């Protein structure tokens, strides 16, 4: 670990990712399977 | 078929643009939007939704991350 590192900011990449958009529709769309 | 469902496959790549070490701490992110904004409610239904979230890196095959560990819901 260094200054000059890789240095993943999670967050930024959760918003360049689109929030995870489709995975958040997946996610409901399994959620509402339930039982 | 085959081939997985459209949706899961989008929902893959971008869980591609993240790095591995990433991937669980913003699928709970990802988990408790979804939950918030469309008021699931319904016991099984909210644990069914953080489940499946944690473990949608092995549904996509990311193979560096496995299965996300069990948080408590809120
Ligand atoms: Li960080």
């Amino acid at each position: 670990a260094g200054p000059f590192g890789p240095r993943p900011k999670c967050p930024s990449q959760f918003v360049s990712a689109h929030r995870l958009s489709a995975c958040q529709k997946w996610i409901h769309k399994q959620a509402t399977s339930a039982g | 078929p085959e081939q997985r469902p459209p949706l899961l496959r989008l929902c893959c790549t971008q869980l591609h643009q993240q790095n591995p070490q990433c991937t669980c701490s913003t699928l709970r992110r990802a988990a408790m939007a979804v939950r918030t904004r469309q008021g699931i409610s319904a016991s099984s239904q909210v644990q069914r939704l953080f489940e499946t979230a944690r473990h949608l890196p092995k549904t996509c095959n990311f193979a560096g991350v496995g299965v996300c560990p069990f948080q408590a819901v809120p």
